[PDB]
């Protein structure tokens, strides 16, 4: 019996299709019939592996984006890790104008401008203003009358980072807006709730759109550090920028103690639990695949990515009474990459080149890949790649006593052009 | 939910044929427009051609809005329709190409299918284990049916969804696992255990049977601009509500319109296109005029439905004058459907399909003494004037609203024509063009 | 079953191998000259050897500017890069016209590199930390060590790890039991999922499930990969990628387009000069096209004829809709094409011509196979007469009406009965400037 | 054969236990 | 030179003056305008002097006369260690600085602060790397064999020297670069052990050495503006910094100059198309060159009497009058025959394989009738239709060609009047049917 | 405009405990199995039975006896209003505003 299928080329392959087809001048030559004719072989090998399935000549490896680093390689009872990436440009700057105008020195001036601009002319200082402090005091109801010198006086990510839970005087001038009242209401509260409801549509959005299920649609290209800068012959400026790229304040609170360090400190140390470098910080992100910029190969996208690799699973999906046999002359004896996907996914009892007799016993392992009188396999596929049908009568000759066709074609590739001039030949 | 002008429209009032009924869908009139409409709709419901642009033109109150929302209405639901507007594309966060491009990727809509899992059960026991900080949580649930019991484990997600609307031991709740929703039906066990804080116990139900395991297949509609923003940032979910998105860069776009076909070829996403509609398309400007015409030309753009009520204008950020505000190249790429304007019948029957979607119980010389105003000075007006001659005829406690009720109404309220008169007789009461006027009497 | 975006029935120039063109392949009927011209153009890009050489596509209306370099971009392959622009484009509401101009001049500038990474990837059989001396300190991190046990097929490795990668490797929450993969360029960390050793069917989280990873751990794997030199300026400008805090940080902030200063860009094409002599790197230069010239301004145009006389500048391709029209930007410039004289004399004009009445027939005939409708004859050329009548584009549009008309009418034979329907419901400009011209109404 | 469960490494924590008849919390 | 492609004035390789300044007729890639290059060479003796503070000259001419051709070449013979801007009009409309902001940091790129420090280094090839990690607390010890080819020795190494050999994995065999006071090593590469490559350090290990660093003004002015980082050069945020900070580092420049510790390096500012400044850029360049930090300014303009941006009335040069007073001009003419054709012989020489004698003067009667740069965009597409026909040389019927395909703007501008009612004009009219 | 009802608690706090359990688990410093608070207002008096989960959010709001406190029933969540007005026992010097003793029913079911 004899079918034929006829398949629509896929994205990749149709991508790898064309930036294989322009060249400099092909001249369309494997459909100029190089292939019949007997450098031109070379672009027929080439277009024949783009034109079967990618992974049959080169691997789809990890989707990362570029690592524009310099870290420490290798050419090749525990190993360990230092993180060390840095970026190649490197800043270099001289040692006077660090040694001049950052640091403090006897002849420069810059710890004493600092404080006389920051501590002894600071308005928010009780020492010489206490008027103001109290004017404050009164408005935003604090406690604490240093607490206004101690926000003009602090960097914006450390004063986010010790945030204060303490409420503050009952007696103050700040009255809490009813849009503070109303998330306030919320804060823990059930479903259910007719306040609770009306200030959570994220949630709601989230939970009816199906965004804990999404997929990660894009990556950036080119992924860098900060770019590293090298003043030569001094610690200082090593220390400094060590410091300010890893503060522990900064890190540990876009962090999280492991449970067990919890355990020590609150239990074994007895540290209180208050006491505690805050944690837990950064941003969750939206879902798992979120995470992180690489991505995974996928065993799914190696199914769905060739053109006949996708009807060939269904085909075997629909085929389970009749065991059959693959012409790998398709690419030229590609054993490996079929082998690797139908035990990976698609497993089945199964036998590759005492071979012939294996799967004639029972049908439940199949004749499956081999090489082209065995014609006691219930059935074969030999597909295409014959502009020539003599191999293909042979290859059917070897092959129980009833023989079925199962014919696969791409369209708009070689197989269309040499698989019409065999057509009539046939 | 609350009556508006246009609350009437169901549908374009179309057979299967494309056909316009005479009086159907709560339309009336304009039965080439309706035709050319219907047409637009089957090119929409076919869904496989890309960046057809539409141009509606006509006077000022002949139908253009009613038209375009009857095309929103008959185009069924979870299908795309923006409406924006004109002057909606200038801001001060985006570019105009930009606001126009987002306009696009909003109108254009994805069909995602997704794989779920379904629980049910009576729940057994919760073993929430927290650290002492309670950032680092893990658990174990336990939860049965009359036929089966299974051990669960839990995650961060799932330990926080059981703690806000607090599950205890005794309820019957259901999990869906793709979406991480959770939904206490109610108490079953009705154990002895009652503490005095919990008032609000939910209602008895009886303890499901069968497997706890269902497999389920849902379908969600998600536009292709929401998917532009969740993959710009990190923080991308939020900037659909806040809208702080802006400039988003070109590499987001080309790389999602790769993994956009990607989904479509293994068969997760099925596109169907939508309706971008731009009302008083006369408002923009030259500069979005080129984008527009350089935009139809990608598979990813939508019918574009433009209305216009203009003649030969003045198209904006130029010094020429162009047939409805917009330039010759523009003008010829969108195909025109045009309209009319009504008769006393169709005015007729336009307000009295209105006064039905009024509630109002207008009698019969009334009614023609509204068609004669309408026609007298303009269909708005006279839509205009029935339900405050409805409240005229609460007032005086009658229920069917007479001619009396419709003259005072007429007298109280003035139209455009009258008050133009009214200010050219006594021009000097309110201020001039040139900033001079006369506030004495005397 | 597939959409057409009016441009899907051109798949090439169509030329032969002398440089002469077909008057039918790829699409394309008649603008003969305008296709060679530009397959010359298309030779000179795969020289790879030349720097801001521009070219504009001057011509009328639905003539094929357009569709020459959408050729353009057919012929070349998607391997190089080619990045299609709007005049209106290069106005920005938050940053100058000329940085977003420079910044699409290095998106079209393309790269090739290969790229080996060492790669730590198994299953988490051991994940046990080391507690800091003095925690409560809080000068030094809460730990010091961790210890991680990594196993693979065919290898088995103990990681002791420094904190800055234990903070990665919590932020992806890794327990143990999942398959994750470090990778040691930049310190980033990927949970692939959990392992499918143990039991998968127990979990809540619909999490993916992935047997134990094949080869050695400390797997050194080359890969391939395609950029462009403005995405290597945006990723050294906002820096994302390392684990410091500065890095952790911009992650988080939204992105604004910032004018990238020139060092950046001289830093960037020394690292790159470093990469074409160290062996792995091959430039790969491109094409970009700014349709609808007129709309930008003087500035953007003097600012071009610098920008065109660097080193690296790409091959840019122009086209242009208008004649003999003013410059924007200005009020006394009268200049061809919208382009001032300043600039056209670094440019080399391609004419495009209009159409006759046979090329907009086999035009309407090609676009109605694409679009898989089949027309009669007497209807073609009907709508080739209404296409030298209006305008091309009309007769274009007018094509999918009909269809739907013919569906409705229970037939897939396209009649002139269609023609006369879809000119009685729709109408071109000409028509409906005569109704705007008769009625009073402002309509 | 049927593959293990997944090792529950849970030291170093508090606990919430409910069951039944009554609600334990275990604390540090 | 980076990454660089064949570009218009990639064949200018200086100045082909002799040392009294005197003008060659064809050295260095240019050929002509000999009154303009002495001027040139006098300016860039000028800048190479470093004794004058402040002045501006106008490079003013007709289009396609090399004024860009005489910056390019003083850039070039100015060499490097020098800074030199090249700027166009449409830069210094920022939409975030101000205009005399873009300006200032403008002037202030192009003075330079030359720095003499010496740095101590440590590079050789590892013979053995050697660590008793019995690691029975934090400490740790090790030795390492490091070997020239004039030395060989082994050294105790301290506890940071272990974590900073930890990472960066040296094996043995590599070549590697040791700062002893930052505690930063680099891996050079591996030396010749095959069985990156990189040769084997000569000899003298802990080798002193002097690297001259030259920093500008602006960089200076970033580091200490104190809310910026040096990501400021880079991100291009620096966002108008103060004058204070700009008077500070004025002062302690002139502090260093005059102990001795740094060096000032005057450098040149180009403004490409300078007409096209507003009359408020004009004031504050007008008043900017009397700061003694202040560089030397070209300007090129190509513009007759013409109107200044932000004002109603005309001027020449596109420039008002003080301007023109603080400046002195510097004139170019246009090209006869033989100029042009020595262009387009060393054009058509750099960029391309040997052209037919009678294509060459083809190209020179184009390029007197049409343009020098249509003439010089010609030859190389001349050249791919010649490679198309499978031809070594240029002729001259691939000339004609391509002087049949790519137009010129005169045939352009004709064939744009005979064709009016298919093209889109002021008023927005264009008939696009072809039929009546 | 919503209308709904609050079914809340609230009151002085004159006894809170931590009540221990039997069987307590192993390698534990505590096993809460229930805390019994007892509250006091105007004319009112009640002891309440809770969960244990209240319990860390009573540790962390420093709710000790002598403040007065204002719980809600379903959340479960206490909000410390402050200390009793009477227990103004550090007469020298104090930080924390002295809050009347609430009036009303222990127990309030308002709209
Ligand atoms: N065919 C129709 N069917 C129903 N209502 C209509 C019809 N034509 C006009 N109207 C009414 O006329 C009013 C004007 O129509 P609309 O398009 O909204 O404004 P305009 O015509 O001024 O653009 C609307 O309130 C609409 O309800
Ligand atoms: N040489 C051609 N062959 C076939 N179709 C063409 C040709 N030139 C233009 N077209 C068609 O005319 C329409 C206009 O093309 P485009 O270049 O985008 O606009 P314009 O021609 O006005 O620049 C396109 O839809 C295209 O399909
Ligand atoms: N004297 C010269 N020597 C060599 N090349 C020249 C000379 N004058 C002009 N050119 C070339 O002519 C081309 C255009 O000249 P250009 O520098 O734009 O003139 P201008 O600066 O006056 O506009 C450039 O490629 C330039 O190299």
């Amino acid at each position: 019996i004899e079918i034929d299928v006829l398949c629509d080329l896929t994205q990749r392959q149709a991508k790898l299709y064309q930036v294989l087809k322009s060249q400099i001048s092909t001249n369309y030559d494997a459909i100029e019939n190089a292939a019949t004719n007997d450098n031109l072989i070379n672009a027929v090998m080439q277009f024949r592996k783009v034109c079967n399935h990618p992974d049959l000549f080169e691997r789809a490896d990890v989707d990362s984006p570029f690592s524009f680093t310099t870290f420490g390689k290798t050419t090749s009872k525990f190993t360990d890790l230092i993180y060390s990436s840095r970026n190649p440009i490197k800043y270099s700057l001289p040692r006077l104008i660090y040694e001049d105008l950052i640091l403090p020195n006897y002849n420069n001036d810059v710890d004493i401008a600092n404080k006389l601009k920051n501590v002894k002319f600071n308005i928010f200082n009780p020492s010489t203003n206490y008027e103001l402090c109290l004017f404050l005091s009164k408005l935003t109801g604090e406690p604490s009358l240093n607490e206004f010198f101690r926000v003009s006086t602090t960097p914006l990510l450390k004063r986010v980072i010790e945030r204060t839970n303490g409420p503050k005087n009952t007696d103050s001038l700040s009255f809490k807006t009813i849009t503070q009242e109303l998330l306030e209401v919320t804060r823990n509260a059930p479903s259910e709730g007719v306040m609770a409801s009306l200030l959570n549509v994220e949630k709601h959005a989230y939970e009816r759109e199906y965004l804990n299920c999404i997929q990660r649609g894009y990556h950036p290209n080119v992924s860098a550090p900060p770019v590293t800068i090298e003043v030569l012959g001094s610690s200082h400026v090593t220390n400094s920028i060590n410091n300010e790229l890893f503060d522990p304040l900064i890190s540990q609170a876009l962090s999280d103690i492991p449970a067990i360090t919890q355990y020590n400190m609150h239990v074994k140390k007895g540290i209180p639990v208050e006491d505690f470098p805050k944690t837990g910080l950064f941003p969750e992100p939206l879902n798992k695949n979120f995470s992180s910029n690489i991505s995974m190969p996928s065993m799914d996208r190696f199914i769905t990515e060739s053109a006949k690799l996708r009807k060939l699973d269904e085909l075997l999906v629909k085929l389970k009474s009749e065991g059959h046999r693959v012409l790998i002359y398709f690419q030229m004896t590609k054993m490996m990459d079929l082998m690797e996907e139908y035990l990976t996914y698609r497993q089945y009892n199964h036998i590759r080149l005492d071979l012939v007799h294996d799967w004639q016993t029972n049908p439940e392992i199949f004749v499956f890949l081999l090489s082209t009188n065995l014609t006691a396999a219930d059935t074969v596929i030999f597909y295409d790649s014959d502009w020539n049908p003599t191999i293909d009568s042979q290859a059917m000759d070897r092959a129980t006593r009833q023989v079925t066709v199962y014919r696969l074609l791409v369209r708009g590739t070689i197989e269309e052009r040499m698989r019409d001039r065999a057509k009539q030949k046939e | 939910s609350l009556i508006a002008a246009h609350s009437h429209i169901t549908g374009l009032g179309l057979d299967e044929n494309l056909q316009p009924r005479p009086t159907s869908e709560g339309m009336v009139g304009q039965l080439q427009a309706r035709r050319a409409a219907g047409v637009i709709l089957k090119m929409v419901q076919n869904g496989t051609i890309a960046g057809r642009a539409v141009l509606v033109a006509g006077p000022p109150s002949t139908g253009k809005t009613a038209l375009a929302m009857g095309v929103s209405q008959s185009l069924g639901k979870d299908v795309p329709f923006t409406a924006i507007a004109g002057s909606e594309i200038f801001s001060l966060e985006l570019s105009k190409t930009e606001a126009l491009t987002q306009a696009f990727r909003k109108s254009i809509g994805i069909k995602i299918k997704e794989e779920t899992e379904l629980i049910e059960g009576e729940v057994v026991e919760i073993q929430i284990d927290r650290s002492i900080t309670g950032g680092h949580k893990q658990g174990k649930l336990t939860i049965k049916t009359t036929d089966m019991e299974t051990i669960y484990e839990l995650g961060n997600k799932m330990i926080d969804g059981l703690t806000k609307e607090k599950v205890l031991a005794g309820d019957v709740i259901s999990i869906d696992k793709a979406s991480g929703k959770i939904t206490k039906l109610g108490r079953s066990f009705a154990r002895s255990r009652d503490y005095d804080a919990m008032g609000a116990d939910t209602r008895f139900v009886q303890c499901p049977e069968g497997e706890l395991q269902k497999r389920k297949t849902v379908v969600h509609t998600v536009s292709l601009h929401e998917i532009d923003v969740i993959n710009s940032r990190t923080q991308g979910f939020l900037a659909l509500f806040t809208g702080d998105t802006g400039e988003i860069r070109s590499e987001v776009r080309d790389q999602i319109n790769t993994k956009v076909a990607e989904w479509k070829e293994e068969g997760k996403a099925e596109i169907v296109p939508g309706v971008l509609f731009i009302d008083e398309v006369h408002m923009l400007d030259i500069e979005c005029f080129s984008f527009i015409n350089r935009a139809l030309e990608d598979e990813f753009a939508p019918i574009v439905m433009m209305a216009t009520n203009r003649g030969v204008s003045k198209t904006r950020g130029t010094n020429y004058k162009s047939p409805h505000g917009l330039p010759l190249d523009l003008l010829d790429r969108s195909i025109i459907i045009t309209t009319k304007s009504y008769n006393e019948q169709e005015i007729k029957t336009i307000l009295s399909i209105r006064a039905q979607e009024e509630e109002v119980e207008l009698s019969s010389d009334a009614l023609d003494l509204l068609t004669k105003t309408g026609v007298e000075t303009s269909l708005r007006y006279s839509s205009n004037l029935i339900s405050v001659a409805q409240q005229i005829a609460m007032k005086r406690k009658n229920n069917t609203v007479e001619v009396e009720d419709v003259k005072r109404a007429y007298l109280l309220f003035l139209d455009s024509a009258r008050s133009v008169k009214y200010v050219q007789e006594n021009e000097s009461q309110y201020i001039d063009d040139q900033g001079n006027v006369q506030i004495s009497i005397a | 079953v597939t959409r057409t975006a009016a441009h899907t029935h051109i798949k090439g120039l169509g030329l032969d191998e002398s440089g002469v063109a077909k008057r039918v392949e790829g699409g394309f009927v008649g603008q003969i000259e305008a296709r060679e011209a530009c397959g010359v153009i298309v030779d000179l890009i795969k020289a790879k050897k030349m720097s801001g050489r521009a070219i504009l596509l001057a011509g009328g209306p639905s003539t094929g500017k357009t569709a020459l370099a959408l050729a353009i971009s057919q012929e070349l392959g998607p391997k190089v890069p080619f990045c299609p622009l709007v005049g209106s484009e290069l106005y920005s509401v938050e940053v100058k016209k000329t940085e977003t101009l420079m910044e699409n001049f290095r998106r079209a500038i393309g790269l090739r590199i290969k790229e080996t990474k060492e790669v730590y990837e198994g299953e988490v059989t051991e994940l046990t930390p080391e507690d800091a001396e003095n925690p409560l300190g809080g000068y030094g991190k809460t730990i010091s060590h961790v210890i991680v046990g990594l196993k693979s097929a065919k290898g088995t490795k103990t990681l002791r790890l420094d904190p800055t990668i234990y903070e990665s490797i919590q932020r992806e929450k890794v327990s143990i039991g999942d398959v994750i993969y470090i990778e040691a360029n930049t310190g980033a960390v990927k949970r692939v999922g959990r392992s499918d050793a143990y039991a998968t069917e127990f979990d809540l989280e619909t999490e993916e499930y992935v047997p134990l990873p094949k080869g050695e751990v400390h797997k050194k794997k080359e890969i391939v990969q395609d950029v462009t030199l403005h995405d290597l300026d945006v990723a050294n400008a906002r820096p994302q990628g390392g684990q410091d805090v500065i890095s952790m940080m911009g992650q988080l902030l939204k992105p604004k387009k910032t004018e990238i200063t020139e060092k950046l860009r001289q830093e960037v094409n020394k690292v790159v000069a470093k990469y074409i002599d160290q062996g792995v790197a091959e430039l790969i230069p491109g094409v970009l096209f700014i349709d609808e010239v007129n709309m930008l301004d003087i500035e953007i145009f003097t600012y071009l004829n610098k920008a065109l006389e660097s080193n690296i500048a790409p091959v840019v391709v122009l086209a242009s809709n208008r004649g003999m029209t003013t410059v924007r930007g200005t009020e006394d410039v009268i200049s061809p094409h919208g382009v001032p004289p300043d600039l056209i004399d670094r440019l080399l004009i391609v004419r495009t011509l209009p159409y006759d009445k046979d090329e907009i027939r086999t035009i309407i005939e090609r676009r109605a196979t694409v679009e898989r409708l089949q027309v009669e004859s007497s209807a073609l050329d009907l709508l080739a007469t209404m296409g030298t009548e209006t305008s091309l584009r009309y007769a274009l549009q007018l094509l999918a009406p009909c269809g739907i008309l013919a569906q409705t009418s229970n037939r897939k034979e396209i009649v002139v009965n269609d023609v006369n329907e879809a000119k009685l419901l729709f109408l071109d400009a000409k028509r409906s400037t005569k109704i705007l011209e008769t009625s009073a109404n402002y309509l | 054969f049927v593959k293990p469960r997944r090792p529950y490494n849970s030291e170093g924590m508090t606990r919430i236990l409910r069951r039944y008849e009554e609600d334990l919390f275990c604390t540090f």
